[PDB]
């Protein structure tokens, strides 16, 4: 909403990150990663940073989330698998909003790359194709 | 022969011909829209 609950390891669901002020979302992925937290609060947030009026710094803290796909997670691939294909997704729209100084294709092939990856596990999603 | 102006100007002027076309919308290939199912995080098929 505008502070969803991020669990710690340790008497978990205590700690809260409001999302009125806009912390730097590199520290995000810090204070995720000291508590081990599920994949799904790393989606949950970057639908708040994207609901809160960001396209970039909300496709790169998820490029942060690529590498824990199932770090202490009990499979929750699942989660890494939609983790990947919103970065499928919005690399390619963040594309076509494309600036004077970048390429399409200086998204495009982050989007491609990563797609790869995203059918490495599963194979002809409602987003893949 | 006759001495004609020659015609390398438009002061008629083609402005029938011009506004008579009507101008097409092609600002997004796909017609203007971001074509996404993931952006849609809200839904009307809810009640109401």
């Amino acid at each position: 909403r505008g502070s969803i609950e991020i669990p710690l390891r340790d008497t978990d669901e205590v700690i809260e990150l409001d999302f009125d002020q806009l912390p730097e979302g590199d520290e995000v992925i810090s204070i995720l990663k000291q508590e081990h937290t599920q994949l799904h609060i790393w989606i949950a947030l970057a639908l708040e940073y994207y609901k809160q009026g960001k396209t970039e710094e909300f496709v790169k803290l998820l490029e942060a989330a690529r590498i824990d796909g199932n770090l202490d997670y009990r499979d929750h691939e699942k989660d890494q698998m939609t983790c990947l294909d919103t970065l499928a997704a919005y690399y390619v729209q963040q594309a076509r909003k494309e600036k004077n100084k970048d390429n399409k294709k200086d998204l495009i092939t982050q989007a491609t790359l990563l797609y790869t990856m995203a059918d490495k596990i599963i194979m002809y999603d409602q987003n893949h194709l | 022969t006759y001495p004609f102006d020659q015609n390398r100007f438009v002061q008629y002027k083609a402005t029938s011909l011009e506004k008579q076309h009507k101008h097409d919308l092609l600002t997004e290939p796909d017609l203007g829209v971001t074509i996404d199912l993931i952006n849609p995080d809200t839904y009307r098929i809810d009640p109401n």
